[PDB]
């Protein structure tokens, strides 16, 4: 394996994750009250900035989807057109309860239940609506699954 | 519908009703809920009264 | 004419369509329906006490005016007298809800036009009054607290006195802000004489709350109906001269301070006596009863599994929210399912506003606009 | 051995019928009790006065106890 | 106890040719009209010196799936200028082409909308653009007794096939029902 | 000094947050001390009310919340100013588990599953009745 | 638009008096002083500590009187507390609880299947005042954010049976809750 | 042990399969995998190796049905857990070019061999459906080929019951040869064809090989131990695909000539330096196995089976099929 | 300090937005040093 070379690239992936870690980029999607809660987390309170974390609006460079809210048949086309137009490295980030799995409206009709369906949700956050405590616990589990991206190692064994 | 044969009221007696005898339901593999897939699963004697 | 579109702070979702010309908005128009759930069939599908978190779910900025409305709905509607403490501690926590607003809406607005420093200076005392939300009953938001007949539990102890800090430091902060906005050329140039409306029109398109009390018309539905104690709660009612977005912004934050008026006349009347009710027929029984005797447990069982019944007639209720003539439209009839409750959100008027009213101004006027009309289209669609 | 083997998984700890089998009898000195453990709110288990006129141990309903009468 | 004066005066000086019902309840009081009247009488108030409306705050449909005359249109509107609030409540069918009162007050464009696709009655004059609240070609008029809770086709789910579709319903854990009803 | 300077000091020059905690701690007094190792802290004076209570996590490189035990979980969220030791003297016996922090990500036996979801090694089956199933 | 010429001219008539109002007014316009007052109190709270609660090592503020990760509790025997009323599923505003039950061995009844998936399951707080002997309840902790739908589907009873992790915990707050509840 | 349909089509409605997808990470995988869940059945994938990569087969079905669970290969143990507690196993692994730490031998016909021993020792499988190409036995060049033939037979002898099909090269929405071709043209000068220049091949669209693999799948009692090839709708000269391509992209074709001593001597290099001590790029356009299977002839051996014996031939590569190049 | 000469910052009537601990916030909600006991009956009806 050449172990030295093993401990290169074991030092190259720490490296190249945490960068992507320590300037992630999110996107909102601000659909219902959550999005209240989610701007508390960017308040001064919990600050999100110091985390480095900066809500860039256009989905051209950004990183992360935060679904913050509760979808809508009418509204499905937009957000999978959204989610498409982002660069390679993607994450979405489910706050609320109807982002993930329906939740109150989940039983009616015009509700999308759960965002799962149209985006390939990475991990996605407890409450109704979440505290920003919570909100920011999901962003920092993120970092904890950011954290172990083994890639070069993968290109290195492919 | 007939008066329930276990109590002795009267407030649920006299009220016609139309059911649609929809029985279509499995158990869901994961949990062991019931699905379903008829859209007038329960609506007939839900709100139809 | 161009056909330009708006698909945009976070200041909710809605599609803009503007047939333009050069800088002009020749003709503004909103599609709206990207945020519907069906609250209302919902509803009927659902129960009362079950209900009430739709209400505390609608216009999710001011969460508690909602059920003062839903709640004063169905006590007209049932003939459920409340007492006097309920009412007095109810009164508070819908004066604090209207802080809450005023101060979301305002700073948000502030940033739409480009200041962001007042945002967060709002939102640190946001978070100081979501933690009296999330200490007297619940999370910080969406506290199912305001029930039909009174409150859920008793408030703590200590409340009052950190009522009485918050209100001391929250007049300062709003001398600060007001110091900081009120005057400075660039917000005055940007945000008067920027959307005017005639009182006529006003009446016509059916605005409410500040919007109607922006151009003249002194109307609010404390004074007029006054439903609650609001008597004994003398205050001020400020009213606009010229309605346009300074006169409406200088309006809200007189409501800051009158409301501020209110949460201290409150704490020094509230009459230390019961909560809630005197029937354990529309209000359950408490734990040390519900446990020890007999017939608190029937009751508690029968509340908590069919609810309470509500005689056939239908009736209309009205609270002055945050935003405008909130209403409630029971159509309940015998069975403890309300038949047909129908929400009356002051977003259908303010936004028919915007459309007529967004004529022959610019982009930068459009998001001013919509800033001024404090939009929520989670009450706009529901 | 079934209920518990419905709903437990581990079998690894004693499952509540177990530890409510492994709690001894109270006996008691009089005819009637009342069960709820120690305060009457904050720990549930309404009023459930009951009978003490068999040579067998009186099950609660709620957190079965078995409450015994003592002499004759 | 609230405003027994603007209505009293109303309807004692009404024409009394389109009146089929009035009640002075204490909950609201109820002008009952007929739907061919109607912008007639709404036209009558908002004119008049004394009991000049001025502002229509709701429009509301009931629906009733047992009558003959199965809708119940219903207009909320109160007087700013006499402290005062009415609600006239008219009869509709299915297709029964009722007026508009969009002329008189232009606060009606959205709400007759949203009684055009949530319920079903029509609207002859101009108010009766598209749908509003629902989203886009939907099959029924989904807040009568007839459209299921949980909607006809209603998955609506992304295809790698080829990009996104709307499927009919097949969701798991059917919505259960209560009963909680009490023979006394 | 290079023991405790690899130990629980440099590793803030690349973490940044444990700069901060250092600082409030070169201000702080000690209130308790974790099975789990961690330290709480209450520097009580003229700093705030929102920040006179916090706790260093004795796990340097990996420190993730809801390593917190219960006790100590109330005590830092203010809900009750009673100490970890006066709950852990309450700790109810007779059961218990002991703490274990949200894994949720270091594989799935790790994490957990249902009785239907097929990496659980229960994989229960929901049928409500039974099969002729002749011999 | 008449009337706006004749307006801006008594507006002008008006404060236009002397000529101290004049010169105070134009040079106040002119040099800023709105201006020099805003950056005065932007640099006063520049300098001003901060808030910024540092979340990772001090966490916010919470009351008794909170809702987050259910729990279901038993008695100091050992011994479950939930008996299968239906009551919690009854009140459930979301229908969000699925619980199913069945006469044991020994004779006590209790539920052979309880779960909530906790999504679905918004936090009102209905549960915890249903409950006739306080079986399921709200315990203070809302730091669970897996990566996996299913987990946020709590399991049938097990995982909620381990809310007991923090029994003592939850114990405290319904102690100060007995009072006034 | 036959299953039992118990729902109605659609989503959560649970029709009994439980399949196993080895390679379920790519084209085929993505789509075949989609037309599983969507008919209804549990799905397991494994990856080699990553987070991300099976992700978006992810959401292509309810709660619980697809499950994405392990490091694949090289280790008996893994692949046996994997497959636990399968009902039908499907092999698409293969590369289309070799990698120093592998090489075409070593995956296609060696993880053959594994997949059909570890199902022999979990034989509790019903269909092992093993795809593999347009390709016959070791009497074509692109060593791959025979390697692939080779792990045709012993799969076919390790399980006399399986299926092995045979589809002709895919062009899809992500697929191997359109887009190098378009990339090639919008970058620079334009395209190249090798061999000769009029080569025959029989492009398919590859939902309509999916949908012959769930009919297979299902094939209620009709075809239990078959291999056979699934050609295309109508015979393709190479030129005239390229034509095909530059007349759905809107722009001007320009092809290169002279292909074989250019295609050897510039493709030969890069499997020398790859078995030369670290990775080495990928081959864009000049892949080994593309110069072999374009200088030889492949469309349809007319003498097995076919989609006509199967289910209908592909719509056809005009309209639909083709309609993804409207990105450029 | 420099500011100080013109706005609030400047007015004897004037508070700042930190307040300490023990001003603000002394006895926790749970374990306050009473023992309330709410009403909820009225002696005649009771
Ligand atoms: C090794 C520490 C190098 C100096 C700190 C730094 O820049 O760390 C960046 C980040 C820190 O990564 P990290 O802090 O996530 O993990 C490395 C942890 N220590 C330092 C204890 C080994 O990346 C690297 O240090 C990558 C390796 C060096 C290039
Ligand atoms: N060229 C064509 O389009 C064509 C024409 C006819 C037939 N076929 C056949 O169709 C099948 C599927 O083709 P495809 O285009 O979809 O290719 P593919 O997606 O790349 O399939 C191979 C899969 O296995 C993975 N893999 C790569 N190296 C591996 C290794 N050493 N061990 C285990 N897994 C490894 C690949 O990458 P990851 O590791 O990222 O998962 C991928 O997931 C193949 O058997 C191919 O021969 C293809
Ligand atoms: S509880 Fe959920 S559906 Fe409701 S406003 Fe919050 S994020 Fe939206
Ligand atoms: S109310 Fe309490 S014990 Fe009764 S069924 Fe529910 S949690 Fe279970
Ligand atoms: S907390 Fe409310 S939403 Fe959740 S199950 Fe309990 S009673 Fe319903
Ligand atoms: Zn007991």
């Amino acid at each position: 394996v050449s172990k030295a070379a093993e401990f290169v690239i074991s030092k190259v992936d720490d490296l190249m994750n945490w960068a992507r870690r320590g300037s992630i980029w999110p996107m909102t999607f601000g659909l219902a009250c959550c999005a209240v809660e989610m701007m508390h987390t960017g308040a001064a309170r919990y600050d999100l900035d110091r985390f480095g974390i900066i809500f860039r609006p256009s989905p051209r460079q950004s990183d992360c989807m935060i679904v913050a809210g509760t979808l809508t048949n009418k509204m499905a086309p937009a957000l999978r057109k959204v989610y498409d137009q982002m660069p390679e490295p993607r994450w979405v980030i489910s706050m609320g309860s109807c982002a993930n799995g329906g939740g109150y409206y989940h039983y009616s009709y015009s509700v999308v239940r759960g965002c799962d369906r149209i985006v390939p949700v990475d991990i996605y956050v407890p409450g109704c609506p979440p505290t920003a405590e919570a909100l920011l616990y999901g962003l920092l589990q993120l970092q904890k699954k950011i954290n172990r991206r083994k890639d070069f190692l993968h290109w290195w064994t492919k | 519908p007939a008066r329930t044969a276990s109590q002795q009221g009267s407030g649920k007696v006299g009220r016609w009703k139309i059911n649609f005898l929809s029985t279509q339901k499995w158990e869901n593999p994961l949990m062991g809920w019931t699905s379903t897939g008829d859209p007038y699963a329960h609506v007939g004697d839900s709100a139809l009264t | 004419n161009f056909t330009s579109n708006f698909g945009p702070a976070a200041h909710g979702v809605l599609r803009s369509v503007l047939e333009m010309n050069g800088e002009v908005v020749e003709r503004a128009e909103p599609h709206i329906g990207l945020l519907h759930r069906g609250t209302e069939k919902l509803i009927e599908y659902k129960t009362y006490l079950q209900a009430l978190p739709y209400f505390d779910r609608l216009d999710y900025v001011s969460t508690m005016a909602q059920e003062h409305a839903y709640s004063l709905a169905v006590e007209r509607l049932l003939n459920c007298e409340v007492p006097l403490r309920a009412q007095y501690i109810r009164v508070l926590f819908c004066e604090i809800t209207r802080i809450l607003n005023h101060l979301l809406a305002l700073t948000t607005h502030a940033m739409d036009v480009g200041a962001s420093t007042p945002s967060l200076w709002a939102f640190e005392e946001r978070e100081k009054l979501l933690e009296f939300y999330e200490r007297v009953s619940g999370a910080r938001m969406h506290a199912s607290f305001i029930r039909p007949g009174g409150v859920a539990q008793d408030l703590p102890l200590g409340l009052c006195r950190d009522i009485d800090s918050f209100t001391q430091q929250f007049a300062s902060r709003i001398d600060e802000l007001e110091e900081m906005l009120t005057g400075n050329r660039i917000w005055k140039q940007r945000l008067v004489d920027i959307g005017t409306v005639t009182a006529q029109q006003a009446k016509d398109w059916g605005f409410s709350g500040v919007m109607l009390r922006g151009p003249g018309v002194c109307w609010d539905l404390r004074r007029a109906a006054p439903y609650d104690v609001y008597d004994q709660l003398d205050f001020d009612v400020p009213v606009g001269t010229r309605g346009d977005c300074y006169d409406r912004y200088c309006i809200r934050i007189e409501e800051m301070r009158q409301s501020m008026r209110i949460i201290w006349q409150c704490p020094n009347k509230i009459p230390s006596g019961m909560i809630k009710a005197d029937d354990r027929k529309l209000c359950p029984p408490s734990r040390c009863r519900m446990k020890l005797s007999m017939e608190s447990s029937i009751h508690h069982f029968e509340l908590y599994t069919e609810g309470f019944s509500v005689p056939a007639p239908s009736t209309y209720t009205a609270v002055e929210a945050p935003k405008g003539e909130f209403g409630v439209f029971l159509v309940s009839n015998g069975s403890n399912r309300p038949y047909r409750c129908k929400i009356r959100a002051p977003g259908f008027a303010h936004l028919q506003g915007l459309d007529f009213m967004s004529k022959h101004h610019m982009l930068a006027d459009v998001v001013t606009i919509i800033g001024t009309q404090d939009i929520v289209s989670g009450e706009v669609d529901r | 051995s079934n209920h518990t083997a419905k709903w437990m998984q581990d079998t690894s700890k004693k499952s509540p019928m177990e530890l409510i089998n492994e709690v001894p009898p109270i006996k008691v000195e009089g005819r009637i009790v009342a069960c709820e453990g120690d305060t009457n709110p904050a720990l549930g288990h309404p009023i459930e006065f009951i009978c003490l006129d068999l040579p067998e141990p009186a099950v609660c309903k709620y957190c079965g106890l078995r409450y015994v009468q003592d002499h004759h | 106890m609230d405003n027994q004066s603007i209505f009293k005066y109303s309807w004692e000086t009404l024409p009394k040719k389109w009146v089929k019902k009035m009640e002075r309840s204490e909950h609201g009081n109820r002008f009952d009209t007929k739907t061919d009247y109607l912008f007639q009488l709404l036209c009558f108030l908002k004119l008049h010196t004394y009991t000049r409306v001025q502002v229509l705050i709701d429009i509301c449909g009931v629906d009733y799936p047992s009558r003959k005359r199965r809708f119940e249109v219903v207009y909320n509107l109160l007087s700013t200028r006499y402290n005062s609030r009415i609600r006239v409540q008219t009869s509709a069918d299915e297709v029964t082409r009722i007026s508009s009162v969009v002329s008189l007050f232009p606060s009606a464009g959205w709400w007759e909308r949203e009684v055009w696709d949530m319920f079903g009655v029509s609207s002859i004059n101009h108010p009766d653009l598209r749908r509003i609240l629902t989203d886009y070609g939907f099959e029924g008029h989904p807040l009568r007794k007839d459209f299921p809770l949980s909607g006809y086709v209603e998955v609506r789910y992304d295809d790698p096939e080829k990009r996104v579709v709307s499927e009919p319903i097949e969701m798991t854990q059917e919505f259960r029902y209560f009963d909680f009803a009490s023979p006394w | 000094l290079r023991e405790l300077k690899d130990e629980g000091y440099l590793r803030c020059l690349p973490d940044g947050n444990l700069l901060q905690t250092k600082i409030h701690n070169i201000g702080a007094t000690l209130v308790g001390v974790d099975k789990f190792g961690n330290k709480y802290y209450e520097k009580l004076g003229d700093t705030q009310y929102g920040r006179h209570r916090w706790v260093e996590y004795a796990e340097k490189s990996r420190y993730n919340a809801s390593q917190v035990p219960p006790e100590w979980h109330g005590w830092l969220h203010f809900i009750t100013d009673h100490t970890g030791d006066e709950l852990l003297l309450l700790k109810p016996k007779r059961y218990g588990v002991e703490h274990k922090e949200n894994l949720s990500g270091e594989g799935e036996q790790y994490i957990y599953h249902s009785k239907g979801h097929a990496l659980n090694p229960g994989q229960r089956d929901w049928t409500r009745y039974q099969p002729w199933e002749s011999k | 638009t008449k009337l706006e010429d004749e307006q801006r001219e008594q507006l002008a008539k008006e404060i236009s008096k002397d000529w101290s109002s004049v010169f105070e007014r134009s040079i106040n316009t002119l040099f800023l002083t709105e201006m020099v007052r805003g950056l005065m109190l932007t640099l006063k709270y520049f300098f001003e500590t901060k808030v910024t609660i540092n979340y990772p090592f001090e966490k916010g503020p919470l009351s008794p009187r909170f809702r987050g990760e259910h729990a279901l509790r038993r008695y100091p025997t050992g011994e479950e507390r939930c008996i299968a009323c239906k009551l919690c599923e009854a009140i459930c505003p979301a229908q969000a609880i699925t619980i199913e039950a069945e006469e044991r061995e020994d004779g006590s009844r209790r539920t052979t299947r309880y779960d909530i998936d906790m999504t679905k399951c918004i936090y009102c707080g209905f549960c915890q005042e249903a409950c006739p002997v306080d079986a399921i309840v709200e315990g203070p902790n809302f730091e669970f954010a897996t990566e996996t739908h299913e987990e946020l589907l709590y399991d049938k009873e097990k995982l909620l049976e381990n809310g007991d992790r923090w029994e003592t915990e939850i114990a405290e707050n319904l102690r100060s809750e007995s009072l006034y509840r | 042990g036959h299953l039992v349909r118990k729902g109605t089509g659609g989503r959560s409605s649970v029709s009994g399969i439980i399949a196993t997808v080895f390679g379920a990470t790519g084209f085929l995988g993505r789509y075949v995998v989609q037309q599983l869940a969507k008919m209804g059945s549990q799905v397991l994938v494994p990856f080699r190796g990553s987070e991300d990569c099976p992700r978006h087969l992810k959401l292509m079905g309810d709660l619980g049905q697809i499950v994405p669970m392990k490091y694949n290969p090289r280790d008996e143990s893994s692949v046996k857990a994997v497959m636990a507690k399968a009902n039908v196993v499907i092999n698409l692994i293969g590369r289309d070019y070799e990698t120093r730490n592998y090489s075409f031998e070593e995956v296609h016909y060696h993880m053959a061999e594994n997949l059909a021993k570890i199902s022999r020792e979990h034989g509790g499988i019903l269909r092992f459906i093993q795809v593999s190409c347009l390709g016959a036995s070791p009497s074509s060049p692109s060593r791959m080929l025979r390697a692939k033939a080779a792990a045709e037979e012993v799969v076919l002898r390790e399980l006399p019951e399986a299926t092995i099909l045979k589809p002709a090269v895919m062009i899809g929405t992500e697929d191997r040869i359109l887009n190098p071709w378009a990339h090639f043209a919008k970058k620079y000068g334009f395209i190249p064809l090798f061999g000769n220049g009029s080569t025959k091949i029989q492009p398919v669209y590859v939902v309509d090989v999916a949908a012959a693999l769930t009919t297979v799948l299902k094939d209620d009692g009709t075809s239990m131990g078959k291999t056979y090839e699934l050609g295309g709708p109508e015979i393709f000269t190479v030129h005239d695909l390229a034509e095909l391509m530059y007349e759905t992209i809107r722009e001007w074709p320009r092809y290169v000539k002279v292909p074989f001593p250019i295609a050897k001597a510039l493709a030969t290099p890069r499997e020398i330096l790859l078995n030369k001590p670290f990775p080495l790029p990928t081959p864009e356009i000049l892949n080994l196995d593309k110069i072999q299977a374009l200088t030889t002839d492949t469309i349809v051996s007319e003498n097995a089976l076919t989609f006509n014996d199967l289910g209908i031939i592909p719509h056809k590569l005009k309209g639909y099929p083709v309609e993804f190049l409207i990105s450029y | 300090k420099p500011w100080e000469i013109t706005g609030p910052c400047a007015d004897p009537e004037y508070r700042s937005a930190v307040p300490l601990a023990t001003e603000y916030r002394l006895q926790c909600p749970a374990t306050t040093k009473e023992k309330p006991c709410i009403p909820n009956s009225l002696p005649e009806t009771v």
